[PDB]
């Protein structure tokens, strides 16, 4: 969870 | 009103269309916010959603994936597009969702993965997923990012930053780098990405700017190449694109330069 990042368009 | 990316002509895709190569039977995964398959000008051969709260890959609440779809199809009109929904209506998606979409694409024998998206944090999980895709024979294309310059240091986003991905930066109609186009060693090639006119949900059209838009053209170009040469590996498709690019400026800012799909296809 700490390691699950977020990417964006 | 209806419109088409000026980028189609600029990468020389019409020279392939007139030869009879329009991307027929080449499977392109659009890892994005979905694709509005209602749009009278889009064709979607399938898809799947990995956004927990948005399980319909065929409803695009953001509009971004629909715009990607239209640019890809404008380059490769006969390509099979698949809506792999990994971003929400807000334009954000967790790495874990993106990884499931990549895994899905491999398992459904997609020829090309487009990822018009990026994040600033690295991930060994995300790197292993794109590498696995590349080892599987998939051509993986990604937007370099919209982070502009930071002196001599790299501003390329993940996943584009990984060696196995084709990192695509943005030019305008003059072959001039967009000011916001990310830069660095990892930048591979450029494509049109300033005010790229494409499809939007509800049968609409609109111009949008970003490396996001540049990546769309290269993914379409890969499909055209695989159209003409269905026997070429992803290694080979990437080589042609990189080796036949039209040299622009310095490689930190322009990579190998503008893609030339006509030259890539021979």
């Amino acid at each position: 969870v700490e390691e699950d990042h977020v990417a964006h368009a | 009103a209806k419109c088409v990316s000026y980028g189609v002509a600029q990468i020389k895709a019409p020279a392939l269309h007139s030869q009879g190569y329009t991307g027929s039977n080449v499977k392109v995964a659009v890892l994005d916010s979905g694709i509005d398959s209602s749009h009278p000008d889009l064709n979607v051969a399938g898809g799947a959603s990995f956004v927990p709260s948005e399980t319909n890959p065929f409803q695009d609440n953001n509009s971004h994936g629909t715009h990607v779809a239209g640019t890809v199809l404008a380059v490769a009109p006969s390509a099979s597009l698949y809506a792999v929904k990994v971003l929400g209506a807000d334009g954000s998606g967790q790495y874990s969702w993106i990884i499931n979409g990549i895994e899905w694409a491999i398992a459904n024998n997609m020829d090309v993965i487009n990822m018009s998206l990026g994040g600033p944090s690295g991930s060994a999980a995300l790197k292993a997923a794109v590498d696995k895709a590349v080892a599987s024979g998939v051509v993986v294309v990604a937007a370099a990012g919209n982070n502009g310059t930071s002196g001599s240091s790299s501003t390329v986003d993940y996943p584009a930053k990984y060696p196995s991905v084709i990192a695509v930066g943005a030019v305008d109609s003059s072959n001039q780098r967009a000011p916001w186009s990310s830069v660095g060693p990892e930048l591979d090639v450029m494509a049109p990405g300033v005010s790229i006119c494409s499809t939007l949900p509800g049968g609409k059209y609109g111009a949008r700017s970003g490396t996001c838009g540049a990546s769309n053209h290269v993914a379409g170009a890969a499909a055209l190449i695989l159209s003409k040469h269905p026997n070429w590996t992803n290694t080979q498709v990437r080589s042609s694109l990189e080796n036949t690019a039209t040299k622009l400026g310095d490689s930190f800012y322009y990579g190998k330069g503008l893609i030339n799909v006509e030259a890539a296809a021979q």
